[PDB]
């Protein structure tokens, strides 16, 4: 028949599929390079500009940049190129024969959805589109009604509890901190020991030693301790061109920013307080199940450690009577598209839709009324 | 009125439906003097049915009636059944047979002379008349011809196709008829079961295609089966037990051959437990499957793939008593040395490690990227179920296939005949997924048969030159588009195995919100939020929540599939698998299987059969009402019945009228005579042949003969008796 | 974003 | 009637008197009424004669005065036309229909009666012409 697209803008990778289906089918990143270079060679298939993993590939000469920064929209045209490329290039199926799901993180302009949704009917022709907030479908991936989600990608980071399918709009906390913005701090440490990382290109080098060797120290100070007196803890990793880069401190110390954003200075507090201080702004009389469920998700929650620190401290911010439970399983990077994936698919959500025919009526203004 | 001192009606009564009652003197236009079969005062509610004038009862189509209502249909089934002896019995197209749990001389080759050559027109009633005109429309066409048959169980579906193809073996000359009839036994053993309120019931479609060359000798036979009750295999209602199979092999298990097995006794595995109840009344599992064995060997499966066949089915026992542990609420394990896993892994050769990881956990691929993750208790038990209803399903498959091997013929295949077998719409106390299923595949026959019929009707009107629009169609669409279309019972089940946290309780609020007053035809059972009513063309039937996201979710892992498929012990486990379709629910499945159904039968023009089974306790030839009237209604044949009185139900060949009417009073004249006489002019119909009526004017045509010929008869012999009375006279006056 | 933070 | 037809009558009357004394059964009431003219049904008969039993009606007597009263109240083709056609349309009826309809219709009569009555009205193909049994039964 026809079954739904499913995407998420994400930033760094997007990643779309057919709904109904277990795992996404493309994965890049959501990255748009130019060349800056003169051209030499002639008769050379040489090109406006690449996207995702071919601008990955060549990245060497490209100046790369993103589209999407702290799940806003930046820019129009090359996220126009970017959901270009993910229809044509990699689902290699037209957009004219399948309604289309869309993911956006909350609390973030109107302008964002408008402008969305009249791109998708007007370019596209989309049949059928509708817009869903990330941590939603993360409840429905991990196969609960209730919970408190934390959810953080590149950019935007952000607590929306959920109550037997309720929502709790003046619960919901918003934090620009993660994903992003560990990978300028890591940066500087890094500089810190005498390496330069500069260039765009460099970023996604110091980005992937961020996930390579990176983790979350159970208690900061005495981890802190250790490595200063001893080489154990150290490790070290090889540049795409052969050097070799040997990281200490820094490889902890960079991920703990996220308990502490004073490191980068930032006011709020990390993500243990901003959890609990979004349990306190719910009812007494569900707060037994909130502290019970707490689902992770997203890839800067990845770290090896994070639940197990995030445990340790909110059991010392909460009541001392009661589970705390945290809740992260193994597949949470890819959880906001398996949530979209089975809700895409359900039949209640046939009659949720936007169409065309109401677009046409009611212009982009519908989306709020229609949408959450 | 219609209503006289002459007239007579049925009045109900609770040991028998119908009681017939004379009327004592007219109704006026209150209550009746009644007196019966000797007092009564009958209470009118604010009119009983008039029974028909007794000229026309006891013969073999039940439409012409004048009056057509459910005690006159009743009284002829009783008189011809009992009295006269007759079983087979015609409501329009449909035939219709009582099993009299009795043999009779019918079924001879001197009434396969008898038949052969005939039109409907020619005869009686028998199943041998619905195969000559299967036969004659095959001649007459390269159009195929169905014959579909229906009851409840032990209504003798399977004796009547039996004889309705032994009719065209007789008819035609393959030794396809002793191989079909040899085929039983085993198809018996793996499709059939116990139920509540049977024994040997069948829960599937079978369908044989009996193929002819063009010379119309019989080629072969190729066999289908759909409709596949799946969930029955893991899961039994208190007293019904597994697929046969199950019990006849635990029964054989001390016997030497399946000592390698370790089977234990018929209750110590999970999946034969549940019901309650091992032993069916009188009967030998460890005869009968010497009887099925026997039989396989007679189809010509080899006697090693007999032993495939009961280790896969030790296997799927053996597999049903591993049990889980939980060591979180979202993870589990099996206890280590587990004796049901180390046997299901020695008897299907697989590692024992291995499907200890695999049932546990479950595997995600991503393009790139592929995770391990564990999952809870219960998602491992419906796994490992879904499992044993997968093999169980493609061992029958298999079973199926091989038949068809042996069957199937090598003369390539001109036209053909065919049979189906399959339930009837059921009711019980009890609804639950399986009788949902059920009474959906015969509400979408009965949609074909009243279409069909409607069809056939309208034709013989055009036929006639009679005017088109009096016909009037009987249409049960908004029905199956309550059970089909989405949102309906069928798609928010669906939905509700997705729905994190699903449950029986919330998937009953989900079908109140969707239908409870935005239809007709769906209703809330006044007492209950867990159940639900549906009309049904026959009944309304009440369907309790309480199974259906248990027995509608099927999934299975691959991995566990891509394990047992390395199997390297035996050939038969890995013959028999051969992933979008692992995703499907039972519910799905069968919604599919059905529609396969349709595109097999709507190509062919169908005959039909109807089967009913007149008494519970199976004594001989012996009639309740009670049963009946049940058995008759879930047939369908109570509505054919209404929808026929309907529309124009009797007809009449000019000249045979005015053979008799004359003696009250060709086609115009008689028409104007008529005219002349009655204003019956709406409720009668004129065409190249016949006058049609409507319902009831026949009765009024005798009653106005009645009239005259009683009036005459006063003035003939007071004619007469003028010289009777002077002949005494002058013999006086002598 | 248009105040606050650069985007 | 007229003293004339009275005592015509009554001489009638009185050659049914099977026992001396001058009276009819009622039984024979009916043969003086049809010889008459009148053609009573049965039922008829019974009213004017008041119902009676089975014992007066056999052995009860009445004289010609008291008879008489009945007669007159009696007293007071085309028809019987149809009524004949009724079984026929060339004008015929079969003689074994029309014996089986006066033996088992109506007030059934006995089949040596009919015997007598339609002796030389059937031909030889077994029919009646009705029209002339009838002329001749009404004659
Ligand atoms: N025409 C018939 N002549 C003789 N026995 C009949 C006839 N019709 C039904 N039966 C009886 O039906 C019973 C069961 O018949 P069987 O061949 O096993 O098929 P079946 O059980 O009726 N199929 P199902 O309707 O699904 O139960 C036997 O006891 C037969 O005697
Ligand atoms: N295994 C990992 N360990 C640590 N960080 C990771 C890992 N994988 C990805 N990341 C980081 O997380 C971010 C990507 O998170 P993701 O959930 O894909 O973002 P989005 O939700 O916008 O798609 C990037 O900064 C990436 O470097
Ligand atoms: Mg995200
Ligand atoms: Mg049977
Ligand atoms: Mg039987």
């Amino acid at each position: 028949e026809t079954t739904a697209l499913v995407c998420d803008n994400g930033s760094g990778l997007v990643k779309a599929g057919f709904a109904g289906d277990d795992a996404p089918r493309a994965v890049f990143p959501s990255i748009v390079g130019r060349p800056r270079h003169q051209g030499v060679m002639v008769g050379m298939g040489q090109k406006d500009s690449y996207v995702g993993d071919e601008a990955q590939s060549k990245r060497g000469i490209l100046t790369l940049k993103y589209p999407i920064e702290h799940g806003i929209i930046t820019n129009w045209d090359d996220m126009e190129k970017i959901w270009h490329h993910t229809f044509y290039n990699e689902l290699r199926v037209a957009p004219e024969e399948h309604p289309t799901l869309l993911t956006e993180a909350p609390l973030n302009p109107k302008a964002n959805r408008e402008k969305m949704t009249q791109i998708m009917f007007e370019t596209f022709n989309v049949p059928a589109m509708y817009v869903a907030i990330q941590a939603v479908l993360s409840l429905y991936a991990s196969g609960r009604t209730t919970g408190i989600v934390l959810d953080s990608g590149d950019g935007v980071t952000h607590n929306v509890p959920i109550y037997e399918g309720y929502a709790l709009p003046h619960a919901i906390m918003r934090l620009d901190l993660a994903g992003r913005d560990l990978t300028d701090y890591l940066m500087k440490i890094l500089t810190e020991r005498g390496y330069s990382f500069v260039t765009t290109a460099e970023r996604e080098i110091v980005r992937d030693i961020k996930e390579k060797l990176c983790y979350v120290a159970l208690d900061f100070e005495n981890e802190m301790a250790t490595a200063a007196s001893s080489s154990s803890l150290e490790k070290s990793y090889e540049l795409p061109d052969g050097q070799v880069i040997t990281i200490g401190n820094e490889r902890f110390r960079c991920p703990e920013t996220l308990f502490q954003p004073s490191f980068i200075g930032m006011e709020s507090a990390g993500i243990h307080e901003t959890t609990y201080n979004s349990i306190m702004k719910c009812d007494i009389d569900i707060r037994k199940d909130l502290y019970a469920n707490n689902v992770m998700s997203g890839g800067t929650t990845m770290y090896p450690g994070i639940a197990d620190r995030m445990q340790k401290e909110i059991t010392a911010l909460a009541p001392s009577t009661m589970k705390i439970k945290i809740i992260a399983p193994p597949e949470r990077k890819y959880s906001v598209w398996i949530g979209g994936s089975i809700l895409a698919s359900l039949s209640t959500f046939q009659q949720m839709w936007i169409t065309k025919q109401e677009y046409d009526e009611a212009g982009p203004s519908i989306v709020h009324r229609k949408c959450f | 009125e219609l209503y006289t001192k002459y007239a007579r009606v049925w009045i109900p009564d609770p040991e028998e439906v119908w009681k017939s009652a004379e009327l004592l003197k007219d109704y006026k236009p209150k209550v009746l003097q009644l007196r019966l079969e000797k007092d009564l005062e009958y209470c009118l509610d604010p009119l009983p049915p008039l029974r028909n004038p007794d000229i026309l009862v006891g013969e073999n189509d039940l439409t012409a009636l004048s009056y057509l209502h459910e005690p006159a249909v009743l009284h002829n089934l009783k008189v011809r059944f009992i009295d006269s002896k007759l079983i087979y019995t015609y409501c329009g197209i449909v035939l219709v047979a009582i099993n009299p749990y009795e043999q009779l001389p019918i079924y001879g080759e001197d009434i396969i002379n008898a038949y052969s050559g005939q039109n409907m027109g020619d005869m009686d009633p028998h199943i041998f008349a619905v195969a000559e005109e299967a036969y004659k429309q095959m001649a007459r066409d390269e159009r195929n011809q169905s014959i579909i048959v229906s009851g409840e169980s032990g209504a003798g579906k399977t004796v009547s196709a039996k004889y309705a193809m032994r009719y065209f073996a007789t008819v035609s000359g393959a030794n396809v008829e002793e191989k079909v009839l040899a085929s039983n036994p085993i198809m018996e053993s793996i499709g059939n079961a116990k139920t509540t309120r049977n024994d040997n019931s069948s829960r599937f479609g079978k369908y044989i295609e009996i193929g002819f060359d063009k010379r119309y000798r019989i080629i072969g036979a190729n066999m289908r089966t759909y409709l596949l009750e799946k969930s029955r295999v893991v899961f039994q209602a208190e007293e019904e037990r597994n697929y046969h199979i199950f019990y006849q092999l635990c029964a054989s298990a001390a016997l030497p051959e399946f000592k390698t097995l370790r089977l234990g006794n018929a209750n110590y595995f999970h999946y034969t437990k549940q019901g309650g109840s091992p032993v069916i009344d009188g009967i030998d599992d460890a005869k009968e499957m010497v009887n099925t064995r026997q039989a396989c060997t007679l189809l010509g499966i080899s006697d090693s793939y007999q032993m495939g066949i009961f280790r896969i089915l030790a296997g799927i026992l053996h597999l049903g008593n591993v049990e889980f542990a939980s060591r979180d609420s979202d993870s589990c394990a099996i206890p280590p040395k587990h004796d049901p896993l180390t046997i299901f892994c020695d008897l299907m050769g697989v590692d024992y490690e291995e499907m200890a990881h695999w049932l546990c956990h479950r595997k995600l691929a991503t393009a790139t990227e592929t995770y391990i993750k564990p999952i809870s208790k219960l998602h491992a038990i419906n796994a490992r179920d879904a499992l044993a209803k997968h093999i169980y399903a493609n061992l029958f498959n298999w079973i199926v296939d091989h038949v068809n091997k042996a069957l199937h013929s090598t003369v390539k295949q001109h036209s053909f005949i065919g049979v189906l077998d399959i339930y009837g719409f059921e009711t019980f106390e009890i609804n639950s997924f399986e009788q949902f299923c059920i009474n959906y595949a015969n509400e979408k026959l009965q949609q074909q048969f009243n279409m069909h019929v409607f069809k056939l009707e309208q034709e013989e009107y055009m036929k006639e030159q009679i005017p088109w629009t009096l016909i009037d169609f009987y249409d049960n669409q908004p029905c199956i588009n309550l059970i089909e279309a989405k949102m309906g019972v069928l798609d928010l089940l669906d939905e509700e195995c997705k729905m994190p946290k699903g449950s029986d309780d919330t998937w009953a609020q989900k079908l109140y919100n969707t239908h409870l007053n935005k239809c007709a035809l769906f209703e809330k059972p006044r007492l209950s939020n867990k159940a639900f009513i549906i009309k049904h063309f026959a009944d309304k039937v009440e369907y309790q929540c309480e199974g259906f996201l248990e027995k509608n979710k099927d999934t299975v892992y691959e991995e566990q599939i891509k394990v047992l498929k390395s199997s390297k012990k035996f050939k038969l486990l890995p013959e028999l698998f051969q992933s979008k379709e692992h995703k499907k629910t039972v519910g799905h499945q069968f919604r599919n299987s059905l529609h396969l159904l349709m595109e097999t039968l709507n190509a062919t023009t169908p005959h039909y059969v109807r089967c009913i089974k007149p008494n519970d306790f199976k004594f001989p030839f012996t009639f309740d009402e009670k049963r009946a009237v049940q058995q008759l209604r879930a047939c369908g044949v109570l509505e054919t019945i209404r929808i026929s009185a309907a529309g124009f139900p009797s007809r009449w060949t000019y000249q045979e009228f005015f053979s008799r009417y004359r003696v009250l009073m060709r086609k115009q004249t008689c028409k104007n005579v008529l005219e002349k006489l009655i204003l019956d002019k709406d409720k009668y119909q004129f065409g190249k042949t016949k006058i049609f009526f409507r319902a009831g004017q026949v009765a009024y045509l005798e009653k106005i003969r009645a009239d005259k010929l009683r009036a005459a008869c006063i003035r003939i012999q007071k004619t007469i008796r003028g010289w009777l009375m002077r002949k005494k006279y002058m013999r006086m006056r002598r | 974003w248009x105040a606050x933070c650069p985007a | 009637f007229n003293k004339d037809q009275l005592e015509e009558f009554k001489e009638a009357f009185e050659l049914f008197d099977r026992v001396g004394d001058g009276k009819i059964l009622y039984s024979q009431c009916g043969d003086v009424m049809r010889a008459l003219g009148q053609n009573p049904t049965n039922a008829e008969v019974l009213k004017v004669l008041g119902n009676p039993k089975s014992d007066e009606l056999k052995s009860r007597r009445v004289d010609f005065e008291t008879f008489l009263p009945m007669l007159q109240a009696v007293a007071k083709y085309e028809d019987y036309l149809e009524g004949f056609r009724v079984f026929d349309g060339n004008g015929k009826v079969m003689g074994a229909e029309l014996r089986h309809v006066l033996t088992t219709l109506g007030e059934k009569m006995t089949e040596e009666e009919v015997e007598t009555v339609l002796a030389g009205h059937e031909d030889s193909n077994g029919c009646i012409n009705y029209e002339a049994f009838l002329k001749h039964i009404l004659s």
